[PDB]
């Protein structure tokens, strides 16, 4: 974990002592106090629970039970029972009648055709209620306590030993605009897509409240009428199409435990911890200097940023000075807060959002600093 | 909407001829096979035979010798002719359509039926 | 070609999973249809092509079979279903009916 | 009201003293200080003011002024003036002409029909600008001050007596995702609905900027053409339909006072109160033990949670230990912050979001604790 | 700039000292400390960087390469190659055939017509990812530091001289619901529009992923068929239409520097500054009294509020008491926090959201107070 | 679009016959009642009479004795015949259509009018 | 059946709420129409079936009445409205006009 | 879909007549100008001439004296007649359509071509 | 009216920006079309009305000119483009072809 500096906590003349820390996933923040064991606090999981279904989108349809009806000129329109039943796709047209096809005169005869629509493979779409975004914080000594938080319920308080009663006021900060997005499910797999990207799909859809498949003509073809007959074809599968279009969109891993919870990879939680009156200990870290190197090179994140992993040899516990410049001054944005390494020969993550175009990421100071080239469009 | 209705004389003297007429309403008699069936009260159904528009008819082997079925595409009413008739023929006579999709191989049926005529 | 049904008579209760059998004089593939006629009216088509169903038939009804033997089934018997049931043959030419199993209340 | 514990306030060596409290509606938080009267602070109302109109949806239409025009074969198409005027629904078709109907030859004759569209009863839809969400905080001694806050204007400061000048930095936390929702008005009544649920309605609609009713065919039927005539029918009312579908959606009570303000039943406000340098008093509450009981049983809230009301007999001022478990550890989320009872024989609300499925709500500790069964789908 | 009052900072017995300030654009907040130079902190720019494109909307189209094909009665349907190619708008109809036009008999002959769709002038629409909203904070002594913040990355820390290491936890508060809005570009100009207002436009549109122009019929007219011919017309330009409708929507100034960044005029940032342990100085301002006047009268903001500018003569550094009433109590909402004037004869902005209807804005106390009439619909 | 236009001889000698012709353009003369009206300058309108397609005509009681109105569905032009004419008949003569929706009970009208012919 | 209008003459100003009355020789129900003819042109239909209006007529025009008496009304008189106004009768057979009230500038 | 195909006798004796027939499939021969072209192997193309539906034909000045081109709207096949033929005429003969939009002034073309017939 | 092309022969490489010229016996305005015929098949239309192109022709092809002189151009020469190219004249009446520039591999 990573201990808090002095400015990160404040002890009052009266009342209690408050801590302020922005905790991010896969990392941990520890708080120390004289004559007391350490308090380790971490953000374990940020999840979504059963987001409401909005619209299914059929990408593979199957036609069944075919019926065609005929009317000779001046005998009116052709009517099937299946025109009323919503299960069936129906077309109305007119055919070339005459002698060869047993009518009474020459001209266009009304012909109607219906077939039962059955959706073989569909794509579900879910809305995310942001006031329901769950996040879980674990806090243990060195006697564990697990704290289930909601986006709405940001204030959760917990009993302890020595530290007494704590009260945590926490806010959630999402990695991606969930009001411009959909959670999309296709069989075993799922992704985060644009709302508009789905709303602009040319496939048949069915609202979350159920109902009939709409605009069935996207996957059904009614070939030109003949004498008294029409060939109807269900179009081919379109899985390859969606799957190819679903590439440029990050996937969302399913849960191993509950298997109905969606885990967000990014995002962070900002916390204010109300504590009893007690004196903590502020570890003041030193900006790293000596040998560092890339465990994992800077690589794209699929949402406009880039993540790297570095290791330190000589630097003890030390802050890592990450900056992205065009010698000059940086123009980028350091995503990762407290980029600090606890133990030598230990790997650490650094995320960053560079300026669009060509820029250089610089990590560390002096000879032993690291430099990486980066382009962004 | 498609419906079938048969008619004629509901009372005939033995060893004579028979003239039933199945009029087809709400549909074109260009398609399908146009079929007749009978049912002697107390007993079940026996398939009599069918006729295409083109005129390729086909009858039940036990009766063909005494049966003619004509097809008028004009007035849209296919008709049944049973000569040398006896009291065994006294029954209910349904005119029904078989089916033909052809362009799709969705085939099998006897779809629309008439109420049937009681012939003696 | 001749069709034979078994039973010809049945006494069942509203809810019974009833099963009527129908066998042909030879192999006719999957070509077989069932019919439901209540006394007075004209026969009404229920099943077509062995197992496929016609729009207008309750889902309790279910047929199966290919080749030589075919069966009907009503999952949970219902009032209107008390009727006489027939079967059909294809030949590629000349068709044939069955004797008809009369369904009757217990 | 409910006094603050010690950790809820902090007094500095220099500067002033800050309080942090999450205030929720229908509840009150009091702050005490030696040689000074009590300061009662509460959240009175959270409201929306005149949300912009987006789309009307006609659920009852009325046709008027009917006109039909005819053309015999080879005399061209049939044209009405009403085809241009947007008031009218118009259809174009072809009819069976000949001898019986005074033409020149046999064939299809062009026929056009129009009728004036008038919308009798419509359903309005409103968008909620979240940066305009008003909330009002009342603070009085034991000399009242009323504080009108906006979602944007979260920092409002106020003069006092003894306590001096205060400054309140407050954030609003909404009970429901207002970006996936619509405020829908139907006559005297109004609700919160899904955006998509409305966008997927099969009724004629008119944009907020006005314009013509679109897709009028949803409520208008043009029966098949005859000789030279067409029966046109306005479809029946659809109020029963919407009203039946509007059941599974919470209603939003109108205002008694302003009658143009919408009051949200849920939600809470998080506040930081900058105060002058002064020593407050921290009441430390005790976790309740003895007899409690359900005034009102746990009941559904219509938005994925459940609210109960309990009463205490022997417990003095006491914290209520609410937990939802499968002896084990809870998996739920305590919505209600500071579930504390001021006076005995007084009723108190407790809201909670249980895990999906079957779980048990446990309120209190020991023999006198309460237990309730709960299912959730 | 404007110095902080005492309640705006807090110094702890242990740990560090924290400041809390809501900084708004075009204004500055200064912090003082004995034996130390002043620390000036301001919010320079709040921007959006390259928001994703969602849908183009063609408001001027141009037709090219025209082809028409004919079929005499009972020779089937008329088929062009252009029906398949998506570049072309195609209509299918039937014409009056006979003797005069070289057929074989009387009746309707199938005729098909296609023309290449080319979009001359289009309107782009962009979505704003709120978790990408950049904001920049400048902090200098009296040795400058520039701090690039993201909506997600609200915690940025910075080294100094004397003041040591600071850590800034900052949140962004947007002037307008970006989930109900679109950024719309038309040539040199751009605006903020309703999402629905655009989605309800009756013009041809093309999704951000590209594709074919949809519903091309909005700008293309196929006049009634004749013998064997059809006049096809591209409709007139619709720029005047949109531009006239884009009036009631605030414009968004382009950047002078980067020229790919969008600057929001409104909005503010709330900050918590973690500082080292040190004693600051709290300037306590006095509510102004004497002569004030309107440099610029109260005027509409285009988003439901109103901005005024006033000047002070006799008042030294002084707080300006702004209130909006029906002698009575205010019902409005003071947008501008710390309405304070540093030097006499200096202009200052005051924004306010009054109650709907007729109200009076009152600025200052006593004889020398100012009064303005205001109506709002 | 529907328009009516009347024609013939705009000058006739007294005690003779009268032949006006209202040609109907942009519409089918199968429907409605096809009506004539006149207006003697200085004075107002007087309804003359109408005729259906089927041929069920009806005249003004004060003039029927001298009036015939024919209907030609073929050339679509209903015609007016006023014999024993005098100078009182010298006037403006409009041919206009009445109306008939029938399938909807939206009825009353004299919808389209012609410019009228000045007859002496 | 005879129709009588009152007045036959009127002198009004551009804005006057004018009112012309028209009474029948008996009860004709709601069957009555009004007409606006300016000298030279053919009569133009304004009101149909007592009170209903024809598309192409300004909203200032408004008619009422059933049974025996019927009235026209121009809410705020306008330039083009200076014309002569007639009324109509139905009979279920043979129709009848009115004398016509000439509207004239003051 | 529009296609053109020419036919006749692919072998003719000198100083005689010539009868080619361009049949037009998938389109109406009411429009455009219907044109012929030839190409003597080793050499390029020479425009022969066209004919309208109305019958306003126009020929190449160097050949008109020996050329007739007829238009049959009925069977939809415009035909070529070259008398006094020699071995210079021995070539490939294409029947192609010109074009006419008229209602739009999008004009110029020789659009659809036939495979051509080798005539000797 | 006579059309003359230059060159009549060309030896180019797959990628060469080739340019064929075609001049008329007088001013014919913008009325000129090009054709691509590979030996064996019938001529195929490429360019119509001086510069406009037919759907089914690669964008590498590009024509220009008005009045007396007109030119073809293939931006980056391609395999199939090795064919013989002709031009056309309008007259408002009687049309004329060119000699044809045969395109050939280097």
């Amino acid at each position: 974990c990573i201990g808090i500096t002095d400015r990160d906590f404040i002890e009052g003349v009266h009342g209690g002592t408050w801590v302020s820390a922005t905790l991010e996933q896969d990392k941990c923040v520890t708080v120390m106090a004289p004559d007391k064991p350490s308090l380790d606090i971490s953000l374990e999981t940020v999840a979504i629970d059963r987001p409401a279904e909005v619209r299914k989108v059929c990408y593979n349809a199957v036609l069944t039970h075919v019926k065609i009806n005929d009317k000779c000129p001046s005998t009116g329109e052709a009517h099937l029972a299946e025109e009323n039943e919503g299960d069936n796709a129906c077309k109305r047209t007119y055919s070339d009648r005459g002698w060869g096809n047993g009518c009474g005169l020459f001209g266009k005869g009304s012909i109607v055709a219906c077939a039962k629509f059955t959706c073989a493979k569909s794509m579900s779409l879910f809305e995310v209620d942001q006031t329901k975004i769950q996040y879980v914080i674990r806090a243990q000594l060195h006697d564990i306590k697990t704290l289930k938080f909601d986006a709405l319920s940001g204030s959760q308080e917990v009993e302890f030993i020595g530290y007494g009663k704590a009260t945590l006021e926490c806010q959630v900060q999402t990695a991606v605009d969930f009001g411009n997005s959909y959670i999309a499910e296709m069989e075993t797999e799922s992704w985060i897509v644009d709302r508009q990207w789905a709303q602009d799909l040319t496939l048949p859809w069915q609202s979350g409240s159920g109902g009939v498949w709409r605009e069935m003509h996207h996957l059904v073809e009614f070939e030109p009428p003949h004498a008294a007959t029409i060939r109807v074809l269900a179009l081919g599968n379109q899985e390859g199409s969606l799957k190819t279009a679903l590439t440029g969109a990050m996937r969302v891993t399913k849960d191993t435990n509950d298997n109905n919870l969606y885990k967000l990879h990014g995002g962070h939680v900002s916390c204010r911890v109300k504590l009893s009156a007690l004196t903590l200990k502020g570890t003041s870290y030193k900006i790293c200097t000596d040998k560092m190197f890339f465990v994992k090179n800077p690589t794209d994140t699929g949402h406009g940023t880039v993540v790297m992993q570095v290791k330190v040899s000589k630097g003890a516990p030390c802050r890592i000075p990450v900056i992205v410049a065009d010698a000059a001054i940086n123009k980028g944005i350091l995503v990762t807060v407290n980029p600090i390494a606890s133990t030598n020969d230990d790997e650490v993550l650094i995320e960053v959002n560079p300026p669009f175009g060509d820029s250089y990421i610089i990590v560390g100071r002096g000879d032993s600093r690291l430099t990486y080239q980066w382009h962004k469009e | 909407e498609v419906q079938l209705v048969e008619s004629g004389p509901r009372l005939v003297k033995p060893s004579e001829t028979l003239s039933l007429t199945c009029t087809v309403s709400g549909g074109s008699t260009y398609n399908h096979h146009w079929s007749w069936i009978r049912q002697p009260p107390g007993r079940g159904l026996e398939w009599i035979g069918y006729i295409s528009y083109s005129g390729k008819s086909n009858y039940n082997p036990s009766l063909k010798s005494r049966v003619t079925i004509s097809l008028e595409p004009s007035t849209t009413q296919f008709s049944l002719k049973l000569n040398s008739l006896t009291a065994a023929d006294t029954a209910v006579y349904y005119c029904a359509r078989e089916y033909r999709d052809d362009t799709n191989y969705y085939y099998y049926s006897l779809d629309v039926w008439g109420p049937g005529t009681m012939v003696t | 070609i001749v069709m034979t049904q078994s039973p010809s008579t049945l006494s069942a209760s509203v809810g019974d999973r009833v099963t009527i059998t129908c066998r042909a004089s030879q192999s006719i593939g999957s070509w077989l249809a069932w019919y439901q006629q209540k006394p007075g009216k004209a026969p009404k088509l229920l099943i077509y092509k062995a197992s496929s169903l016609e729009s207008g038939v309750p889902s309790r009804f279910s047929g199966s079979g290919s080749g030589t033997e075919f069966t009907l089934t009503i999952s949970s018997l219902q009032p209107e279903d008390f009727a006489t049931y027939y079967c059909q043959q294809y030949n590629n030419y000349s068709y044939t009916f069955g004797p008809g199993t009369k369904l009757e209340i217990k």
